[PDB]
RNA sequence: GUGAAGAGGGAAACAACCCAGACCGCCAGCUAAGGUCCCAAAGUCAUGGUUAAGUGGGAAACGAUGUGGGAAGGCCCAGACAGCCAGGAUGUUGGCUUAGAAGCAGCCAUCAUUUAAAGAAAGCGUAAUAGCUCACUGGUCGAGUCGGCCUGCGCGGAAGA
RNA sequence: CGAUGUCGGCUCAUCACAUCCUGGGGCUGAAGUAGGUCCCAAGGGUAUGGCUGUUCGCCAUUUAAAGUGGUACGCGAGCUGGGUUUAGAACGUCGUGAGACAGUUCGGUCCCUAUCUGCCGUGGGCGCUGGAGAACUGAGGGGGGCUGCUCCUAGUACGAGA
RNA sequence: UGCUGAAAGCAUCUAAGCACGAAACUUGCCCCGAGAUGAGUUCUCCCUGACCCUUUAAGGGUCCUGAAGGAACGUUGAAGA
């Protein structure tokens, strides 16, 4: 089944009739507008491309605008594809709303995780610190050994080292769908999803059970 | 949130007064026990003519902690100290015959029903 | 070879058909088709099939005997057909057929349902007896072994699914 | 299954058989007699 | 003997092994060891065989109906080998022992009868019997079958960062 | 020998498989539960403490388990500096003595701003054949891969019973 | 672990044929990913003047042109050395 594109609003909670507090991420899902249908004959695969949102004219380049004009829809903040299943079919300029999830029990949510900048091995890879005292010299959060000796005489690819952490694509799987409401452009899912308030989210029905 | 070396008061008439946790049971590298969890203890002080003695090695269930317990609406119940109830090493059933101070409904197990019945108060 | 050199009489009622190595044998009790190994040359004259090796193949005679043996029981198949009987031993062990599915109660939580392949049909004359019938001797054997395997006879009370014929030796437990 | 370098018939119901390049002893009488060269 | 104090070709690389001793020049020719399907110069050469393991391209005692060659031998149309039918008996539960010991815990003996043949019993079985089966023999089948010898090539035995 | 820093720990690891646990299977002198032994299997997982410089080991208590080995007995231009080769001092022992011990004892300086390889991240350039903006396909690469207990089945199969 | 089955009248999981079989393998899940120079595909956007010279060729230069886009500057960010 296709998914949809949305915006992370923030977290809050739903209280239930019998005392449970459900923590929910609030996801804003406005109509997704279909901007190109891809098929086997023309593209080698089946998919819809969608936009959502709105975009500043003066910020819409001409290439971008011709592509939107072709589909018969107004500009949106970006473009995303969702693969089609056999029997799945859509048409250019079609609107897809959040009611798509009305009876989907769980969804996977993809976002761009918050950025933590250049991170040391303690935070990035949960390395353990060496001694704070007992004579340790200048080596508390530093990484330790990064290899063996003459054999192999090199450091291995993949070695866990410090570097950029976050600001990457992350998918969190099988979150409960707590509420769908198209009149308010809302989807509530149970739990935390990746990203900062404001940033784009891809929501798809869960690939697992 | 009890670990090795932690000291606990004792919420029964077993005669123990102060016990130390020498193992958090229930899994490899398991760090903490909380309300409802079983620990291994050594007895550091006991009264003169009770059911157990200083230096005895046994089990106990934790029934009050400072870290507390979370309830499903987000609430917290915290206690001013850590206490446990002594348990037979093998049967893991209570040594004492009376229970002191409040306990929590997290104990409602087949196993700890006797502790909640005896407790003055149940939170 | 002693087996290969022994002709297969094809009786009145059976229709043999050959197209290179692809043999087909039709009778009143179904039709089987087999592709004989290249190294085998088969001939069909009178009311008989005869077999022989083929110039250039190092193992022609061994192959021809297999081919012979097989075609012989293809003919038994579409005439008399084959019958494999099993029986259940153990309390609560029972079986029944509905259509082409054999329902096996064998001391498991879920009962067991075994789909019969094309050509094989089953009947229980008894809650504890399975009669398979078929024209393909390999398939009927494969099935009988599939069923037996849900609960192979065990050595302490002989309990399980067994071939009706089968000999199950039991043994005593380890003394205390 | 006994697995060893030297496999033999241990009784008259033992049979030596080669299966897939591997010498084996199969017995119809005594399961302990069953061997694989290895 | 070679290196040392020796280049050149071969042994992937590799002083010391194989071939061979560089005065200089050549965009001629023959050979040595070693090679000739492509990397890579020269046989996808000819002829007769072997191997089926990628053996070749690591490793022993020992194990095995792998397969090729050779010389002998035993049994067999007076019916062999395999399979299938049937028999496998009497003294007698041999003597001793033992609670029991009957072919089959153990010890000693192992004769004789009726036999087509059938051990005072080859293995399972029973508390001891019973019961299963082998040796052996008649029948059926109908032409081969058995396993030692000299030898070629293979197979397992064969686990390391 | 115009210097290749030694034991142990800490940090970080990587490989083998002669497999500790989990998985599959043959035999069992395997009734069940639980074991023994061998075969297949390297995917992941594989304890904290008391004593001692210890590695190891004994001990306490856990765990499904607390694996065996290679990696300069992995890892000091990464840390420690308790053991152990300096200079102080003492005891026992040896020596007439200076002194000695591979006996013990108290004390006792651990440098290096990374050029190249390598590795973790992140940019600039050019290319992809006029140039440009997006959305993709998915060759290839990496990550992940653990497991306890309880309940139902069922107090059933099995068992004289437990 | 088996089915059918000769070689070897029988037997035999195997020689031909056939059914199963594990946390290993290939997929399935997540991330990177066309510098995948074998540099791929789809949609959209932009550019429509002359001249001279030599060794005349995918030649060199001049005048006029200067798009789409990119970047620059500025206000900046749960993005960042
Ligand atoms: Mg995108
Ligand atoms: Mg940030
Ligand atoms: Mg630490
Ligand atoms: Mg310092
Ligand atoms: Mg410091
Ligand atoms: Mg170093
Ligand atoms: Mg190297
Ligand atoms: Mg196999
Ligand atoms: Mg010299
Ligand atoms: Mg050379
Ligand atoms: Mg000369
Ligand atoms: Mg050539
Ligand atoms: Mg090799
Ligand atoms: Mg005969
Ligand atoms: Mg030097
Ligand atoms: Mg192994
Ligand atoms: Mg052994
Ligand atoms: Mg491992
Ligand atoms: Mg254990
Ligand atoms: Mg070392
Ligand atoms: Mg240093
Ligand atoms: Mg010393
Ligand atoms: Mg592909
Ligand atoms: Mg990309
Ligand atoms: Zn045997």
């Amino acid at each position: 089944m296709i998914g949809l594109v949305g915006k992370k609003v923030g977290m809050t909670r739903i209280f239930t009739e019998d005392g449970v507090s459900i923590p929910v991420t609030v996801i804003e899902v406005e109509a997704n507008r279909v901007t190109q249908v891809k098929d086997l004959a023309n593209d080698g695969y089946r998919a819809i491309q969608v936009t959502t949102g709105a975009k500043k004219a003066n910020r819409v380049t001409k290439p971008e605008a011709g592509h939107f004009a072709k589909a018969g829809v107004e500009a949106g903040r970006g473009l995303w594809e969702f693969r089609l299943a056999e029997g799945e079919e859509f048409t250019v300029g079609q609107s897809i709303s959040v009611e798509l999830f009305a009876d989907v029990k769980k969804v996977d949510v993809t976002g761009t995780s918050k950025g933590k900048g250049f991170a040391g091995t303690v935070k990035r890879w949960n390395f353990r610190t060496q001694d704070a005292t007992h004579g340790n010299s200048l080596s508390h959060r530093v990484p330790g050994s990064i290899g063996q000796n003459q054999t192999p005489g090199k450091v291995f690819k993949g070695k866990k080292m410090a570097g950029q952490m976050g600001n990457e694509r992350v998918t969190v799987q099988s979150l409960d769908v707590v509420r769908v409401d198209a009149e308010r452009n809302l989807l509530l899912v149970k739990g935390a999803v990746p990203g900062a308030t404001g940033s784009d989210l891809i929501v798809k029905p869960a690939v697992k059970a | 949130m009890i670990q090795e070396q932690t000291m606990l008061n004792v919420a029964d008439n077993s005669g123990a007064r102060r016990v130390m946790c020498i193992k958090v049971l229930g899994g490899s590298h398991r760090r903490y026990a909380g309300v409802g969890d079983i620990i291994k203890i050594t007895i550091k002080e006991a009264i003169p003519r009770g059911k157990v003695k200083k230096g005895d090695v046994l089990k106990a269930v934790v029934v009050r902690t400072k870290k507390g317990v979370r309830r499903p609406d987000g609430s917290v119940i915290r206690f001013d100290g850590n206490a446990c109830v002594l348990l037979n090493n093998n049967s893991e059933q209570p040594i004492g015959t009376r229970i002191f101070g409040p306990v929590t409904r997290e104990l409602r197990s087949e196993k700890f029903m006797k502790i909640i019945s005896l407790a003055p108060e149940v939170l | 070879s002693r087996v290969a050199k022994a002709p297969v009489v094809v009786p009145a009622g059976v229709d043999v058909k050959i197209n290179g190595q692809v043999i087909t044998i039709k009778g009143k009790n179904g039709e089987l088709t087999r592709t004989l190994n290249d190294a085998v040359e088969v001939k069909h004259a009178d009311n008989t099939l005869t077999f022989g090796p083929r110039d250039g193949y190092a193992d022609g005679w061994a192959q021809a005997g297999t081919a012979r043996a097989l075609l012989n029981s293809m003919v038994i198949g579409v005439t008399e057909g084959f019958t494999k009987k099993l029986q259940l031993v153990g309390v609560g062990y029972r079986a029944a057929v509905k259509g082409n599915v054999i329902n096996l109660s064998l001391g498991f939580s879920h009962p067991v349902d075994h789909q019969l392949p094309a050509g094989i049909t089953a009947e229980c004359p008894t809650q504890t007896e399975i009669v398979l019938k078929g024209a393909d001797k390999q398939v009927i054997g494969q099935v009988a072994a599939d069923l037996r395997a849900y609960r192979r006879p065990e050595p302490y009370k002989g309990k399980g699914v067994r071939y009706a014929d089968e000999v199950v030796r039991t043994k005593e437990a380890k003394k205390k | 299954m006994k697995v060893r370098a030297s496999v033999k018939k241990l009784c008259r119901n033992c049979k030596i058989v080669k299966r897939d390049g591997v010498i084996r002893v199969i017995c119809s009488a005594e399961p302990k007699h069953k061997q694989r060269q290895g």
